[PDB]
RNA sequence: AUGUAACAC
RNA sequence: UAAUCGAUAAACCCCGAUAGACCUUACCAACCCUUGCCAAUUCAGCCUAUAUACCGCCAUCUUCAGCAAACCCUAAAAAGGAACAAUAGUAAGCACAAUCAUAGCACAUAAAAACGUUAGGUCAAGGUGUAGCUUAUGGGUUGGAAAGAAAUGGGCUACA
């Protein structure tokens, strides 16, 4: 994003606004360079960078088979037409088309699935390293594990070996139908692990990966040979995956809940794990700095996230992380954690770090720097980060507006603070009274602050103000403002604050009322309390 | 940077004598060509396949053009 | 579209220029040696005189690439003199400047 | 709806460096620069323009991504490159009995998506005729062989070569020329004892 | 022949000739009437004719949450959208062509009795609303320059009045 | 390339992403010439009509 | 009288920028270059490509920009990365402002063949330096 | 526009707090000049305007000294010459007489005791006193003046100098005493240079249209000058030439002894001729005691010849000479 | 205080080929104004003491490329309006000096040349011969 | 020595 | 002559042209082509007329110092607005000045020179309003553009 002050995202809604935005006209300049291709022809860098060039979606020979074949299969309905022209004119697709064609309709794309499994089988012998292959990732999308299974028994009939996605596949098809009986799959996937052995495949990082995959999703307590198969990773040399890490860390975070022996296991692990620089070369590896985030953030735990975020320091910080949702939902546990379990020192250092820099804040990371404070007994801190929560936290502001608010009465006030206190009170209660649901306990920590303030008459116009808004408060707050006029002798706010009392019906009328004599006798306004006893018993 | 000249090194652009083979040695065809290949030797701008598709040029026109250079009043092969 | 006719058919110009430059090189290269037979002179005369007429490489005008302007063209700009001096005087060409010494 | 923020400025604390602000070249952005800079000819009764809207302030190149402090930073990070100079080759003179030969190539850059000058192809290789085997007889052929390119006071040869290319190739073609003189010049042949 | 155009403003200034020499000392008024309109009002910055339409300028960014893909109208909604435009234009010039009726004071031509409303308020905040001020004569002087030769120099005479007595009258 | 400069502005502007004003003003003079009424006639019928 | 690049004197009301409010005498005293490359210099080779390639840039910002683009672009060269800089109003939404720097990012990247870069600053109306 | 101020005050300081962090120098004694140096190293403008170059100084330097608020909340001015137009003006005026009167009433005091104990120190032209400029006292007085009022002023303050001097009186009008430089054309006297057992020897440069000449002269040798190598008779066949190189001799009638060599390049006969003339009257200063260097300053041997060949003009022929004009 | 660890990854392989020694690297930087040249002459000067290369830098002598226009459209002769290009050298001259450094440091420098300027590398190497003509005779 | 005959706020 | 155009008192006359053997070339004579440079257009294209519609670039007064927004005064005001021992003038600003370049000051030169005057020059650098063509006032090929009865301006070479 441009730096700006303009072009700064405010909330991570615009955030992903802005890169949508920038991502949408990149998207859109190639589609006018691909659309028009002629405009862009002439070349003036010598170095003849090749990206550069416009790229051309159309084939190259039209009516000739084995090239247009080809041709369009690079580029679904046009590898079809293709193929549909290749055999209107009896021309033999060869095992390579029709393997690049099966390919392209599985990346693409139920009853063409079996049409173009008759066309697979129907029409060539096709060989079955490719067939299967396309076959059995087809219905693992298209949800048809039955067939292959079949694919499997032909495929050993005809004494070529299986792979390793093969065994991926459908170690992945025999475990996810469970008809009432688990253990028929978990037997199944062991003796597809022992022919996999038997096969003499080197059974690969994801194989095992795969088998952790299925053992997710049926049950909680599935995790021993879960931990047997990580050690026979460890045994075999192969470097473990950091998806493999994920799982294990999903199932031990599925036990953390009843006992913390696998919270134990895990603190373990990751104490193993915390030396080594990292080489992402695994696709599924987004969700581990989430989960190894999420079972910190469950068992309350801080040590461990100060070296998991050295861990991301460590070898790259970007390239494990796949999106900013699960980022910001890093971000937020992490201060969840860092917030009450460290120090104001470290926290407010870590705060002007983290929060206006990385991502901005949601409602569960406002509220809980809010408790900190207000357990913490830190009455400075405040309207800096109200400030920097009216930018970033319009959203959450009027769910979270007595939240925020508090912490004001908690704390006693020195007077040397009643000009922030003043500007704190006066932007939100000119925001929200130039429009909305305002609270009184709003109006209370208003009046107690204008009342440690020394300032009468600007919290008299507040509390009329709000008593132009057809609601009261509670009385103890009437009471309160009578001590304070009280103490600065004002009668005719006493009279009103009684009369517009007790025209409301407060259930402390009568103490209200005792309290303005007392009020009157101490100002000898007697008169005018006897006035007040007419008005009220007219 | 990107350009090596299709790896070719500084004799196939230099000495250009293995295509002078089937000349006349001793008449004017070889002092018009020592002064060519002279000046193809000389140019730094021009590739040797370019340079070998002149010399080729040059053999051709003087294949099509046989009766003139009998009339000339010099016998050449 | 070009801005003019006359930079139109100079682009073509230069276009078969471009096309037929190699041979033009090389049958002057048969014209201008004394070396050669007269008889073998004259016929390269004919093949040079028998090549199209917008081959030849002093039809080529040198015209403004803004407004094709005939004359007052400066050839490290390719500009015009007028044109020149209204990018020059904004300040749209860098290092220069009105000159004072 | 608009909306306005206050620039970095105010964020910006005292003791916080400046090359984690400023890695690379940049437009001098105002908003990230802390500094109040004034350029403009003022008004006579007015003041040079300060650093928000000024395109003055946009078109100077700016230094600020190489402050020196970045600059130690970055040659620190650099030492690991570098290797060390020999301590024997430490004079002028013994450079001159140790490396006799030296070549002067020419390497440009520009800014445009052109690369290639063609003034790049020279190579100029300088010999002091002094350190090599050269006869009486031999080193008198030389100098009638190559004429021009033999200075008479300073005792050395140039050769420039330009037809090549390559500079690389001119490098060969100018090593070849040196390596035939050499070979040539020693023969005596039926028309020397003339 | 795109290097060639150039810019609004500078069409515009080459346009209505203000800058002329015809309107310079008088010599102008007898067959001059250039009228100056705005070509950037209408636009909506996506517009095209092709009718592209586009996930920034034209359309949101955000659908149900998902994200937009470029899309074209069909050519049915393409004469809309242009009948909407043009009829947004003879909008505009029905609006231009319309002219304020001018009040006569005493003669269909003349400035004298026309009314001016309210006089400026001063400098210290005084505000007049009562009184209101009347054109008695309008003439135009000229003058003899040595430069321009004729110099027109307008000079009208008014009154200021509230109704209740009090009345001044200045040139 | 002066062809595929005016080619590729041209397309920009009637997809809506360049701005022309100078065409603009084109348009709009063409618009008010033929709203008045003198257009530019179809080729063959000016001169025996 | 010398009429290049200079604006009128009116009756005192006309806003002007600095850059309209010096005559071209005044390039390098009191204002700079509005682009900056190496082809004008003694010995260098390539100055009328980059002249026509500033042009091109010149219209194809300002209408690009219609309306919120303040006044003239800088444009600079630096190892065959060309860097467009802009003064732009705040006219447009942010949401524009990011599709058509991405937009003119990508387009004059495959046209030019070279890497660009798009700096913005974004105003609240026109720099004004003097009358006004 | 006084808060405006104190905003560029604080903002100032703060930037250069950056600025000092930003070069990682001590920010105690981090100076102007150092600020001077920082801003033309990080933003380099190649200007010939040396004010439309890139500054941050003091904002009180920079800000023109503004006009403070000349009256209250109720109207009434402050300073009791407001209604002059011209209050600070006439306030020194009415300061300047007002010690005048004083300075007549005390001399007529001390007259009347018959003393006279006050002396004229008008005079301060050792130090070299100027008065204020108009735009000086326009500057100090934060107004525009006019020049019959500064004219006025100035002999009022002659008046008062003029006058028997108080000690208040002085240090009043001390305030608008300017001091000149150094005003001198006395020239440097070069050292003589012993070097190699060489006794000695002086070295003079001279520059006369496009001709620089290097002129080394010995003082213990015979009469003559080598030129580039050649004798000075071989290289100036002209007499008027070899007058040009006779004349400081023969000026300082030292003819035969002193032996000179020579550099001259660029130019005609009489240029290096005139270029020589000027580097050997250098290059005697050392030998020559100072009246005659004088004398030589007045022969007008010392001073450069400006007269250089001008640009031709566009639409002229020679430089001054113009077409054909024709009136018809 | 949030401080990333393990920063530094670098990669340098060390060939056995023996490395390329030059004797002089002269650097000619030309540019439109001076001030630019100075600070960037600044710069260099201060890499290369930090480096430890001990250079010199001098100024050679500036051109200036003067030409002639016609001041209006059509037909003023008498009236012209004359253009100038100015042009600015700076000289660093490299000494004994190896090739690693000489590339890393030549790098660095280009990486950091402004956008009005441009420079010349002229690179004069040690060789002590060819292996044809050490000592054979034919 | 003279220079006619179509200027508009 | 079949054979361009513009300038044409100071402020035209080796002037557009820092540049015409074909090209340039807009002229003329023969021939040819009419969605005829472009993504599209009941559209392209025009060196067709108007510089008395213009913008852009200038000449001249001119190395002259004045121009002018917003106020105020005059026993009315068409207009004018100053007296320094001061009698109605304040005045933001543009010019002059100051500053800058000819690599050190200074001088000199260069650069600059406002508002306006000459309806001064330029639809032929380029765009354009208005008025005229669309099988032609448009687009291509070939070949030709003479010449001096005479007069005159500016230069070069001399007349020693
Ligand atoms: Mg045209
Ligand atoms: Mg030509
Ligand atoms: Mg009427
Ligand atoms: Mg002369
Ligand atoms: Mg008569
Ligand atoms: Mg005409
Ligand atoms: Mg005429
Ligand atoms: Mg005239
Ligand atoms: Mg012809
Ligand atoms: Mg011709
Ligand atoms: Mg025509
Ligand atoms: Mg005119
Ligand atoms: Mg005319
Ligand atoms: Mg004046
Ligand atoms: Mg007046
Ligand atoms: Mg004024
Ligand atoms: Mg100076
Ligand atoms: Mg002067
Ligand atoms: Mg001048
Ligand atoms: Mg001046
Ligand atoms: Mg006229
Ligand atoms: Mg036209
Ligand atoms: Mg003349």
């Amino acid at each position: 994003f441009q730096d700006d002050p303009y072009l700064i995202p405010t909330s991570s809604v615009e955030s992903h606004s802005f890169l949508l935005a920038k991502k949408s006209g990149e998207n859109a300049a190639k589609f006018i360079i691909n659309s028009y291709p002629k405009y862009f022809q002439k070349d003036i860098a010598e170095p003849h960078i090749p990206c550069l060039m416009p790229e051309y979606f159309e084939p190259q020979i039209e009516d000739v088979s084995e090239a247009a074949l080809q041709e369009r299969i690079k580029l679904q309905e046009p590898s079809a037409n293709y193929n549909f022209q290749q055999r209107e004119q009896s021309e033999e697709l060869e095992e390579a088309t029709e393997a690049d064609n099966e390919k392209s309709k599985t990346k693409a794309g139920t009853w063409r699935t079996k049409n173009n499994a008759e066309r697979i089988f129907a029409l060539m012998p096709e060989k079955n390293a490719h067939s299967y292959c396309t076959m059995i990732r087809g219905m693992v999308k298209h949800q048809a594990p039955t067939q292959a299974l079949n694919l499997y028994t032909v495929l050993l009939n005809n004494r070529l070996r299986a792979d390793v996605y093969t065994f991926n596949s459908l170690i992945e098809a025999t475990a996810l139908v469970v008809n009432e009986k688990f253990e028929e799959k978990w037997n199944n996937i062991l003796d597809l692990l022992k022919q996999m052995v038997t096969q003499n495949v080197k059974p690969n990082l994801q194989t095992f990966n795969t088998i952790l995959k299925c053992l997710r999703r049926f049950y909680a307590f599935g995790k021993l040979p879960a931990l047997q198969t990580l050690r026979e990773m460890k045994a075999i040399g192969i470097e473990p995956s950091l998806a493999t890490y994920h799982y294990v860390i999903q199932l031990f975070y599925q036990h953390e809940s009843p006992s913390k022996g696998s919270s134990l296991i895990i603190y373990d692990i990751m104490n193993e794990v915390m030396g080594k620089r990292f080489s992402p070369r695994d696709p599924d590896d987004d969700m581990f700095f989430q989960s190894a985030m999420r079972v910190c953030s469950s068992l309350r735990d801080l040590e461990l996230a100060y070296q998991v975020h050295g861990l991301l320091n460590t070898g790259d910080n970007w390239k494990l992380i796949g999106s900013d949702h699960r980022r910001n939902f890093y971000y937020s546990k992490f201060f969840n954690l860092l917030c009450f379990m460290e120090q104001i020192d470290v926290t407010l250092k870590w705060y002007k770090d983290l929060i206006p820099s990385v991502f901005f804040p949601h409602s569960q990371t406002m509220i809980d720097l809010l408790q900190a404070l207000d357990v913490a007994n830190r009455l400075d801190m405040v309207p800096q980060i109200w400030k920097d929560s009216k930018e970033y936290g319009h959203t959450f502001r009027n769910e979270l507006k007595e939240e925020i608010l508090m912490l004001m009465a908690r704390d006693q006030h020195p007077p040397e603070l009643q000009v922030a206190f003043a500007d704190c009170a006066a932007d939100i209660k000119s925001t929200y009274e130039s429009q909305p649901e305002w609270p009184a306990s709003s109006l209370n920590y208003v009046a107690v602050l204008f009342l440690r303030a020394g300032r009468t008459q600007e919290a008299w116009k507040m509390l009329g103000l709000f008593r132009k808004h057809n609601k009261i408060p509670r009385a103890e707050l009437l009471n309160e403002f009578l001590d304070s006029a009280k103490a600065s002798s004002s009668p005719a706010q006493a009279i009103e604050l009684v009369k517009l009392a007790s025209a409301f019906s407060l259930p402390v009328c009568e103490g209200l009322t005792r309290r303005v004599m007392a009020e009157f006798t101490l100002t000898q306004e007697q008169r005018e309390a006897l006035g007040e006893l007419t008005a009220l018993t007219s | 940077a990107g350009f090596d000249d299709d790896g070719s090194e500084f004799h196939e652009h230099i000495f250009l004598d293995k295509y002078l083979q089937d000349f006349p040695k001793q008449g004017p065809i070889r002092h018009f060509m020592e002064l060519v290949t002279c000046g193809l030797s000389k140019n730094p701008y021009l590739s040797v396949k370019q340079k070998v598709e002149h010399i080729e040029w040059f053999r051709n026109y003087f294949n099509e053009k046989r009766v003139i250079l009998k009339e000339s009043g010099i016998q050449l092969n | 579209y070009y801005v003019d006719w006359k930079m139109l058919r100079d682009v073509k110009r230069r276009k078969m220029a471009y096309e037929y430059a190699d041979e033009r090189l090389r049958i002057n290269s048969l014209r201008k040696n004394t070396i050669l037979p007269k008889d073998l002179q004259e016929v390269a005369d004919e093949e040079i005189a028998s090549l199209p007429r917008d081959s030849c490489p002093v039809r080529i005008r040198n015209r403004c690439v803004m407004t094709s302007r005939p004359r007052g063209v400066k050839r490290r700009w390719r500009l015009s003199r007028i044109v020149f001096r209204h990018l020059a005087d904004h300040g749209q060409l860098s290092g220069v400047q009105r000159a004072m010494w | 709806r608009r909306k306005a923020l206050p620039p970095r400025t105010e964020k910006m604390a005292v003791d916080q460096d400046w090359p984690s602000v400023y890695p690379v070249a940049a437009p001098f952005k105002p908003s990230a620069v802390p500094l109040p800079v004034r350029m403009g000819y003022p008004v006579k009764r007015g003041v040079p323009m300060a650093k928000e809207g000024n395109l003055e302030l946009l078109k100077i190149p700016n230094f600020l991504h190489l402050t020196p402090v970045a600059i130690k930073r970055h040659c620190e990070a650099l030492k690991d490159f570098c290797t060390e100079w020999p301590a024997a080759l430490d004079s002028d003179e013994k450079c001159e009995k140790h490396f006799p030969i030296e070549i002067d190539t020419a390497d440009y850059v520009s800014a445009g998506p052109s690369i290639r000058n063609p003034k790049a192809r020279v190579v100029t290789l300088r010999v002091k005729l002094s350190s090599l085997n050269l006869d009486d007889h031999a080193k008198k052929k030389l100098i009638k062989l190559v004429g021009d390119r033999y200075c008479k006071s300073t005792d050395v040869l140039t050769i420039k070569t330009d037809r090549c290319p390559l500079k690389r190739q001119n490098y060969d073609y100018a090593v070849y020329l040196l390596t035939v003189l050499y070979h040539e010049s020693w023969k005596t042949e039926e028309w020397e004892k003339k | 022949s795109f290097f060639t155009k150039l810019t609004a403003d500078e069409l515009w200034k080459g346009a209505l000739a203000e800058s002329g020499a015809g309107a310079r000392k008088g010599r102008g008024k007898r067959t001059k009437k250039k009228r100056r309109k705005d070509l950037n009002r209408g636009q909506i910055i996506g517009e095209g004719r092709h009718g592209f339409l586009w996930p920034g300028l034209n359309i949101p960014l955000m659908r149900n949450g998902a994200v937009q893909t470029i899309a074209q109208r069909s050519k049915e909604d393409q004469e809309k959208v242009e009948a909407d435009m043009v009829q947004q234009r003879e909008e505009w010039d029905r609006r231009r062509k319309m002219k304020v009726k001018r009040e006569r004071g005493w003669s269909g031509n003349t400035w004298g009795g026309v009314s001016l409303g309210p006089p400026d308020p001063g400098p210290n905040g005084e505000t007049y609303d009562d009184f209101d001020t009347r054109i008695l004569e309008v003439r135009n002087v000229f003058n003899m320059t040595a430069k321009e030769g004729r110099k027109r120099s307008v000079r009208v005479l008014v009154a200021v009045g509230n109704g209740k007595g009090a009345a001044g009258f200045a040139i | 390339n002066h062809n595929t400069y005016f080619a590729l502005m041209g397309t920009l502007r009637f997809l809506g992403l360049y701005r022309d004003e100078h065409q603009d003003f084109r348009d709009e003079q063409l618009r008010l010439k033929k709203l008045r009424g003198k257009g530019k006639p179809r080729k063959g019928e000016g001169k025996r009509a | 009288k010398n009429r290049a690049a200079r604006v009128r004197v009116s009756k005192g009301d006309k806003p002007v920028t600095y850059e309209e409010a010096h005559a071209p005498h005044y390039i390098a005293h009191r204002k700079g270059w509005l682009s900056l490359h190496t082809g004008n210099l003694d010995g260098e080779d390539h100055a009328a490509e980059r002249t026509v390639e500033d042009v091109f840039l010149r219209k194809f910002m300002l209408g690009t920009f219609p309306g919120c683009l303040a006044d003239q672009l800088v444009l600079k060269r630096r190892a065959n990365q060309l860097e467009i800089c802009a003064l732009v109003l705040r006219q447009l939404p942010p949401h524009k402002f990011y599709f058509l720097v991405g937009y003119s990012e990508t387009l004059l990247s495959h046209f030019y063949k070279c890497p660009v870069h798009l700096h913005l600053q974004t105003v609240p109306s026109k720099v004004v330096y003097k009358y006004i | 526009t006084v808060d405006f101020i104190k905003k560029q005050i604080e903002e100032f300081n703060i930037g250069k707090r950056h600025l000092a962090n930003m070069m990682g120098e001590d920010p105690e004694t981090f100076t102007q000049e150092d600020i001077d140096r920082a801003i033309a190293y990080l933003f380099p403008s190649g200007l010939f305007e040396k004010r439309a170059r890139p500054i941050m100084k003091h904002p009180e330097e920079i800000f023109p000294k503004q006009r403070a608020i000349q009256w209250g909340e109720d109207g009434r001015p402050f300073h009791f010459l407001f209604y002059t137009g011209k209050q600070s003006y006439y306030s020194l005026m009415h300061d300047t007489y007002g010690k005048l009167l004083d300075v007549e009433k005390h001399h007529n005091q001390l007259r009347a005791k018959d003393l006279l104990a006050e002396k004229t120190k008008i005079l301060k032209d050792p130090i070299g006193s100027r008065w204020l400029i108009k735009e000086e006292l326009e500057e100090m007085l934060v107004e525009k003046l006019s020049d019959q009022d500064y004219a006025q002023f100035i002999r009022l303050l002659e008046r008062l100098s003029a006058l028997p001097c108080g000690a208040t009186e002085e240090d009043f009008v001390n305030r608008f005493r300017r001091s000149i430089p150094i005003q001198s054309k006395k020239q440097l006297i070069e050292p003589l240079q012993y070097d190699e057992q060489g006794m000695a020897f002086s070295r003079g440069e001279g520059k006369r249209k496009t001709a620089k000449a290097e002129v080394v002269v010995y003082g213990q040798g015979s009469g003559r000058i080598d030129v580039n190598g050649v004798d000075y008779l071989l290289y100036f066949p002209v007499t008027q030439d070899r007058e040009q190189l006779m004349f400081p001799l023969h000026f300082l009638d030292r003819l035969g002894k002193h032996d000179m060599t020579c550099a001259v390049s660029g130019g005609g006969r009489s240029a290096q001729a005139g270029a020589v003339r000027l580097a050997m009257a250098r290059a005697l200063c050392s030998f020559v005691t100072e009246d005659e260097v004088e004398w030589m300053r007045q022969a007008g041997l010392l001073t450069a010849d400006p007269r250089v060949r001008e640009r031709k003009k566009p639409g002229q022929e020679g430089a001054r000479r113009k077409f054909t004009w024709k009136k018809r | 205080v949030d401080v990333p660890k393990d920063m530094t990854k670098p990669e340098i392989t060390i060939s056995d080929e023996p490395d390329t020694l030059y004797k002089r690297l002269s650097v000619l930087v030309k540019g439109h104004d001076k001030a630019v040249l100075d600070s960037y002459e600044y710069f260099a000067v201060l890499a290369a003491k930090e480096l430890g290369i001990s250079i010199k830098v001098h100024e050679p002598p500036r051109k200036i490329e003067r030409f002639t226009l016609l001041k209006s459209v059509h037909i003023f002769k008498k009236h012209r309006v004359q253009y100038e290009m100015r042009t600015l050298y700076r000289c660093l001259e490299l000494e004994h000096l190896t090739g690693s450094t000489a590339d890393v440091y030549l790098e660095y420098i280009q990486r950091n040349l402004p956008e009005g300027v441009a420079m010349e590398v002229t690179k004069t190497k040690l060789e002590q011969l060819p292996e044809h003509i050490r000592k054979p005779i034919w």
